């Protein structure tokens, strides 16, 4: 059954680094883009950036470029989003979402993770 | 909707040689094309998507460049197999289409 | 394995109408597209429609009138069909998978042509 | 980046209630338009895709339309079920933006 398994490390220090796990099931990662997607506190949605792991195509928003790594292992079916230098700013929810049906158009994410929450320290 | 055209129609070369192949949009299709291979009565075979990525299995003496709706396709040192017509087909939005074509023939 | 195989009529006359079918294996309809592409003797390669993943429909705006295009998920066929033909429309009419925008597997084409 | 400007904020409607939500973008998006539902404990959904695609699951109580800048989400018969945080999120060019979002509270 299709699900996306989140987990990492939730509470860390100031200027630290971290590294979170977005496990698929249910389907193959090297068949879809996994996007990363964070959530500030009583904010609105921001898209971080993508991974096409048949490929290794990585597309950033330029504002996280430097600041987010995604990374992922289609042996694992897992993908990854390190975040380097960890600010106060950095303290959200973080998602993976992906595209499972190719839907008319483009840009719909029909699954998601549960988030994972990051306090920076 | 949205029209590719391919520069040249035709192009006589020599084996060695490196060639050059254009696809110019109506509009922006934000990088948005791809490049096929039909070699005589076959179907086309996929070799660049997303003007630069190279389809598996595809040398890398193929290299796809652009953006806007400036677009190209260079083969670098032809080899004999490589002789046929070129497609380029942007996938920007529906109706998708198809560049004229080139008919790559040896001198 | 991924395989699409058209199969067609062989020669119909002018206004008799006409389908052609696409087998597909090696993979589900809902995670790609299957776009109908067709080649004029002595010509490029023509856009008729697509069919995503999803069910919806997008067609030349040329033929739009004249064609339509569904597909049976269980059986993973799908299938084009054409009014009122010309004799213009003689072709080698072919499907593909679309993949992540891109037509990364082709079949190998069937021949129509319009007679009389 | 294109901007999506997503009124009101927030709002209180009662069971049974008609509301509407909008969205706009800092330039045409030629409708690729999609909506989220974010319930309370963070599961997030994709309701609408594609301006007024809905998507498998999801109650015909929930309209989209638009059209260039312009586009709108309307619940009808408004359900208990509902109280959640609608986003929409432009699919036309990268990087994918999201509107700031709307509160949905029943009174
Ligand atoms: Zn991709
Ligand atoms: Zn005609
Ligand atoms: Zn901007």
């Amino acid at each position: 059954q299709v699900q996306l398994q989140q987990s990492g490390t939730e509470l860390v220090k100031s200027g630290a680094s971290v590294k979170l796990s977005c496990t698929a099931s249910g389907f193959n990662i090297k068949d879809t883009h996994m996007n990363w997607v964070k959530q500030r506190p009583e904010q609105g949605l921001e898209w971080i950036g993508r991974i096409d792991p048949a490929n290794g195509n990585i597309q950033y928003d330029p504002k996280f470029r430097g600041k987010a790594t995604i990374t992922a292992d289609t042996s694992s079916n897992t993908a990854y989003l390190q975040l380097s230098s960890l600010t106060s700013e950095d303290t959200a929810v973080y998602y993976c979402a992906t595209k499972v049906i190719y839907y008319q158009g483009r840009g719909a994410m029909d699954y998601w993770g549960q988030g994972t929450t990051l306090t920076v320290s | 909707d949205i029209v590719l055209t391919q520069s040249p129609a035709s192009l006589s070369a020599s084996v060695g040689e490196t060639v050059t192949i254009t696809c110019r949009a109506s509009g922006n299709i934000h990088n948005y094309l791809a490049w096929y291979q039909q070699k005589q009565g076959k179907s086309p075979q996929l070799l660049v998507y997303y003007t630069t990525t190279l389809a598996d299995g595809v040398p890398s003496r193929f290299s796809g460049s652009g953006s806007g709706t400036q677009y190209s396709l260079k083969i670098n040192s032809l080899q004999p197999e490589d002789f046929g017509s070129y497609y380029c087909q942007h996938f920007w939005s529906t109706p998708r289409t198809f560049g004229g074509g080139t008919k790559l023939e040896i001198k | 394995q991924v395989q699409l195989q058209e199969s067609g009529p062989g020669l119909v006359a002018p206004s008799q109408s006409l389908s052609i079918t696409c087998t597909v294996s090696g993979f589900s309809l809902t995670g790609y597209g299957v776009n109908w592409v067709r080649q004029p003797p002595g010509k490029g390669l023509e856009w008729l429609g697509m069919i995503w993943g999803d069910g919806n429909t997008d067609y030349n705006s040329a033929l739009k009138s004249r064609l339509s295009i569904s597909k049976d998920n269980s059986k993973s066929q799908v299938f084009l069909k054409m009014n009122s033909l010309h004799t213009d429309d003689t072709a080698r009419y072919y499907c593909a998978r679309e993949r992540d925008y891109r037509l990364d597997y082709w079949g190998q084409g069937t021949t129509l042509t319009v007679s009389s | 980046d294109i901007q999506l400007t997503q009124s009101p904020s927030s709002l209180s409607a009662s069971l049974g209630d008609r509301v509407t939500i909008s969205c706009r973008a800092s330039q045409d998006i030629s409708n690729y338009l999609n909506w989220y539902q974010q319930k309370p404990d963070g599961t997030v959904k994709l309701l609408i895709y594609y301006t007024s695609r809905l998507h498998s699951g999801v109650p015909s109580r929930f309209s989209g339309s638009g059209s260039g800048t312009d586009y709108s989400l309307t619940i009808s018969n408004l359900e208990q079920e509902d109280i959640a945080t609608y986003f929409c999120q432009q699919g036309n060019t990268l990087p994918w933006t999201f509107g700031g979002g709307t509160k949905l509270e029943i009174k």
